């Protein structure tokens, strides 16, 4: 690690640097069909399977920053992909458990789901994506009583959320609100953050294929560079 | 012997000298012109 340069850089030099290895996950111990940290998934909703997504590629980032429920080919598109990120570095690939905070990141736009003070869901950037705003949690039931804080296991853990079969409810960590549809109106139905929540707020989890996750990440990393190129040419 | 000596020298890079330390190193050629200048100057060459 080259300290002398103004920006910290990694390079192969004669001077030595101490590196610590942190176990992210163990592939063999992973359980098939159970949610683990760092999975790209789609938040299927309703029995019609409308997925939580952002508006289509209409070139307006402020328009893309909104979040709504939509059904159709968006459930097959790459615009409805979210990557679950735990708030801990070590054992970040362990099985997710009921009541564990995490961050939802829109893979295509590279933005984190979050809650503004006016009780609205808006995507914002890495620089201003604080934990309190961007913390979310899956709860088994609409029950008000919580599990508080529990000791974290230094391992892959036990399986508690299963793809498709399990039904989950998104709850904000600090405000305790519940994610639900606006119900006021393809369908373009708004998703709003509510402490009561509707009696049908169940969410299904569908895992995304590796090829599609890679393609979405490539799309994001390419659009970023090409936007920089276009801005430079415009200047 | 050569393989051990080279490894020890690269493990401890300060043995090469200020020209070849790596950071702010003027280089071997520049160090040798500096040596010419020092040898030409009386004050730097001698104890004075």
């Amino acid at each position: 690690l080259s300290y002398g340069n103004g920006s910290l850089h990694v390079d192969a030099a004669f001077q030595q640097t101490l590196w610590s290895v942190a176990p992210i996950s163990s592939g063999s111990e992973a359980a098939q069909g159970y949610l683990i940290g760092g999975d790209v998934l789609r938040l299927l909703h309703g029995h019609m399977d409308e997925c939580l997504t952002v508006p289509s590629g209409e070139h307006g980032e402020e328009q893309r920053r909104t979040v709504h429920y939509e059904g159709g080919a968006v459930s097959v598109h790459a615009r409805s992909l979210w990557r679950l990120e735990t708030l801990r570095v070590a054992w970040s690939g362990s099985h997710i458990r009921w009541g564990q905070p995490f961050r939802l990141r829109h893979v295509t736009t590279g933005k984190y789901l979050s809650l503004m003070e006016d009780k609205n869901l808006l995507l914002m950037d890495k620089e201003k994506a604080d934990v309190k705003s961007t913390a979310f949690t899956f709860r088994s039931s609409k029950e008000k009583l919580d599990v508080g804080v529990r000791k974290e296991v230094d391992g892959m853990g036990t399986s508690e959320i299963k793809y498709g079969d399990s039904v989950c409810y998104i709850q904000h960590v600090d405000t305790g609100l519940w994610l639900t549809y606006q119900s006021v109106d393809s369908i373009q139905r708004k998703a709003i953050m509510h402490h009561e929540g509707h009696m049908d707020d169940g969410i299904s989890l569908s895992r995304s294929q590796h090829e599609e996750s890679r393609t979405a990440r490539v799309i994001w990393s390419t659009v970023f560079l090409f936007n920089r190129f276009i801005r430079g040419l415009d200047a | 012997n050569a393989n051990v000596v080279v490894r020890l020298l690269i493990r401890r890079p300060e043995c090469f000298g200020p020209a070849l330390r790596g950071e702010g190193g003027n280089g071997l050629l520049a160090a040798m012109e500096e040596a010419i200048k020092i040898a030409e100057d009386p004050s730097r060459d001698g104890p004075s």
